[PDB]
């Protein structure tokens, strides 16, 4: 029929290249610092999209949007530090970890536009995989309180610390939201898209006592209501 | 990729039986077996298929569709069926005489177990919106063409599995957040 | 099995050198050249047979019917498909035949034509439901059934096949004709060998008819008349 | 007088590169592409005008109507011919115009859409008899009559001519459309200059409409629905 | 006379390429979010210009100008989300819809310049049409309370939601004005320009009991005052 409709929107890169909420970090500055374990299966909207495939390799872009409880934007200085695995974790608002000499950091004001950085593919394996069928250790693997059955140690990427650069306590209750965008993406082994509600961040558990049907019920098979 | 439709999406069926359409011997002739809507983003059987789930991520869709029917019974049972797609304009057809005026396929059982029905994309606009009246594409119906005939010492009930998919000219337009996830807190 | 081409000829449009009425005919050709399914018949242990007079079975269904009862002249060929299936433990045989100019005879012993019996209109032109045979042996016309193999025909032998298909062109003495007044041919289905099975087998055996009017021409457009 | 070609374009079949639905359409082309005459209207001394919504005026007449209510998609152009004659001692003038997407407005002063007045179905889709104008001055839609000369139009000036003919192609935002749900354009006839004569002259002046649907296409064949 | 006067200003693109008020959205943040159904026949100045044609195809540019009741510009973060047809509508200031992972969004401060984005032609048909003579359904179409006689379902383009990105209630009364500019425009079938006052946003109704004359009255046809 000489069809000219357009199929470019259906590619993986255009499907995955849009920022989405990944993390929320709460700071009291009453401790003086907050930390967050980088793990992006905490929110369901990005999790459902990412778990349609078994293997995924991509670069990322992280944006940080920080506000207060009331929403004001008073001018303060904040330090964002990325602490890779192994490196010491900051212990106070003035500890020796905050003089970052090899670690990357971003100094940003609360009145500034949201901060934005680029991150490469950082896995010791060849791709990030969300499903790892096995244990990361030779052992006995007890049959009651199992855990460690879906660790995938190839996915552990360190922590994110945030502090208020100040002489003393600033008495500021802050909330920073971390938005991630996928760039230069490749994917392998598509899987069924989850139908059951999520329960845990790191496990695929579902409520067996309450299973939801994948299609809404209708009165009879001879109607066309549902 | 072809994927099973939850056509038996009623209250009585739970578990795997929601994917099986029963077929037995009739004695009233020209009877109706099944019927369902052909909109992939609509609630109903298509909700259980992959193309439906992906179409739920977009706002507009276009192209033809395919439904394959696979008969499961003994080697000795046989029969014929009429599988009919009807474009919009009226309620679901009430008899096979009305249903056969649309697009249809007559399917007999044999060595080949499955048949294919192509829904051919008869629309006025180049795109359709997944419930965003001026859309919905018609209804698929499945009727007994002759009967279900079996010899003695053989079960009188069998099943049919339906499997839905897209086609070569299928395409989607305008990405959006789906409506099949729910948020209440932050751990899940 | 196979497909029977009646008299080895495909249907076609009425050509030059063979037409008489002078005006442009209409050819819908997609909404009339399609398959129509009738309601089926219950084959039982003592069924005698059924027949359909063909340029009236479709005379009230669909765009074909609307064209037929709007136009005064008609001409087309047909494709006939009869379906009947049973299990591998059933037995029987049906003769499916196409009789051009199938004139139904009255059944009685009156030798004076003034008061002789005659078939009623419905028995002659049954419509979509057909009629059943009173005397299949004499073909309801005084001629033997055994020689109906002279007509284009097929057998449905339950141990061999379950479908019968005949492709038939236009047979008439005039290039065009009225579809409300003349039935060009009839289709007969008769069980010469009775249906038999054993206990536990399905007792409901249906027989279904599906037809396609190839190469349809209509002419002489006026108001819609159907009687 | 002359013949108006609306927007200087002839009607045509929907081509390649412009179609979306994939199936073979039907083209009767002789039994649908013909002239249909409606019943006439009595032009009187205080008549306000009449209108016809066009892909429904013929929706119930003839083979065109049968095709329209059997098929789900339609597309064609039209030829419009309005006739009205009087003696050489009569005087008047009529504006005949074709309005694409002629949406009729409700007449009332309610500012809340929930309880605002709306035209009934018959007033919107009159059928074969048409409807009369309540306010010809605002074209029954809130827009002035004086500017309706932007639309393709003709005048019947009783001292000049007695016929008005407009040839109009298919106007729509989609190549095919439903003829039961959408009226592509309306035809309006309004006497801006009143009819006058003297005693002894004929007082019965009729106005008649004749239409021809050129280049008719239908698709999406199913059962017959008309509402 | 060798005339060199210039006619470029009279083209459709130059006639239609200027921002105009399209929408106003009021937020209380006392609910915590506001929504607006995208429909641009709510203000008469752009409506009269757009309804001079039957069919119109164009791209657009949307600008958002947000202020308070008194007019102050205190620094807060706002999220603008576009929700296409079908997608779930946000239900609270913290619901799961606001972690936009496939939907487009703009985070903007009240102290920032007005936000500006580009929008393509998004209709399932080939053009936007303001006049649709018919109903979008096979049915009975009752003769008393009709409605649905001018729906034009080819014109339904989703909603716009706006929220204050904050930990809790900010007690801010906001008002955001949406200005639209048409770009790369084409038009078909010119029509008379409306003379009667507008009454409804989606219907062409006019007051029949009070019809305004298209020309102002003068004393006599033999004068030249009006």
């Amino acid at each position: 029929v000489v069809n000219r409709n357009g199929v470019l929107e259906t590619t993986i890169n255009h499907f995955f290249s849009r920022s989405g909420l990944v993390g929320v970090v709460n700071l009291t500055d009453g401790t003086g610092y907050a930390t967050w374990d980088i793990d992006i299966m905490g929110f369901v909207q990005l999790r459902r999209k990412c778990e349609m495939f078994t293997y995924m390799r991509f670069n990322a872009e992280f944006t940080f949007v920080t506000t207060t409880k009331n929403g004001e934007a008073r001018p303060y200085m904040l330090q964002y530090m990325y602490v890779p695995p192994g490196a010491p974790k900051p212990t106070g608002r003035d500890a020796f970890q905050w003089q970052t000499a090899t670690n990357p950091s971003v100094f940003v004001k609360l009145t500034d536009p949201p901060a934005q950085v680029s991150v490469p593919f950082m896995s010791p394996a060849s791709a990030y995989q969300w499903f790892y069928d096995g244990y990361p250790t030779f052992g006995q693997h007890p049959e009651t309180s199992n855990t460690t059955y879906g660790l995938c140690p190839n996915n552990m990427m360190g922590t994110f610390a945030v502090r208020v650069v100040s002489r003393e306590a600033s008495q500021l209750k802050l909330q920073t939201r971390v938005y991630m965008k996928l760039k230069h993406v490749r994917a392998w082994v598509p899987r069924p898209i989850r139908s059951q509600p999520y329960l845990l961040k790191n496990f695929p558990n579902y409520d067996s006592s309450k299973i939801t049907n994948s299609a809404r019920d209708r009165s009879s098979i001879k109607q066309a209501n549902m | 990729v072809e994927t099973i439709l939850e056509v038996n999406n009623t209250t009585e069926a739970t578990g795997l039986t929601r994917l099986l359409i029963p077929v037995s011997s009739q004695n009233k002739a020209d009877e109706l077996c099944a019927a369902f809507m052909v909109d992939p983003g609509r609630i109903g059987p298509w909700q259980s298929t992959l193309v439906g789930q992906i179409c739920r991520y977009y706002t507009q869709w276009s192209g033809s569709l395919k439904v394959t029917f696979m008969f499961t019974g003994s080697f000795m049972a046989t029969g014929k069926m009429l599988v009919a797609y009807s474009p919009p304009g009226s309620a679901q057809p009430a008899n096979r005489e009305t249903a056969m005026l649309g697009t249809h396929v007559i399917w007999d059982f044999g060595l080949q177990s499955s048949v294919s029905l192509v829904i051919p994309w008869i629309s006025n606009t180049h795109f359709r919106t997944a419930k965003t009246d001026y859309y919905t594409a018609g209804v698929v119906t499945l009727w007994y063409q002759t009967n279900y005939v079996v010899p003695p010492e053989t079960p009188g009930e069998a099943y049919i599995i339906a499997m839905g998919a897209a086609q070569d000219n299928f395409t989607l337009k305008i990405c959006k957040d789906t409506d099949e996830v729910t948020q209440q807190a932050v751990l899940q | 099995a196979n497909i029977v081409l009646a008299y080895g000829e495909w249907p076609e449009y009425c050509p030059d050198t063979d037409a008489t009425a002078v005006d442009k005919p209409t050819r819908p050709d997609v909404s009339v050249n399609r398959f129509y399914t009738l309601d089926s018949k219950m084959w039982q242990e003592n069924s005698t047979g059924w027949y359909w007079k063909f340029p009236d079975v479709l005379n009230k269904t669909g765009v074909f019917g609307q064209n037929a009862q709007f136009h005064y002249l008609y001409r087309s060929g047909f494709c006939l498909h009869v379906q009947c299936n049973a299990s591998k433990f059933h037995q029987g045989a049906l003769l499916v035949a196409v009789i051009p100019e199938f004139v139904i005879a009255g059944r009685g012993s009156n030798t004076k034509p003034n008061e002789a019996p005659h078939p009623g209109f419905t028995t002659t032109f049954p419509g979509t439901t057909g009629a059943t045979f009173h005397d299949p042996y004499v073909l309801d016309s005084g001629v033997p059934l055994s020689q109906a193999l002279i007509y284009p025909h097929q057998w449905i032998n339950l141990r061999t096949n379950n479908c019968a298909t005949v492709i038939v062109p236009y047979i008439n003495a005039v290039p065009f004709d009225s579809a409300i007044n003349h039935s060009n041919f009839g289709l007969i289905v008769i069980p010469v060998s009775p249906l038999k099975y054993s206990s536990g087998a399905t007792t409901a055996i249906p027989i279904t008819i599906t037809i396609a009017p190839l190469n349809s021409e209509f002419g002489g457009l006026r108001q819609a008349v159907s009687q």
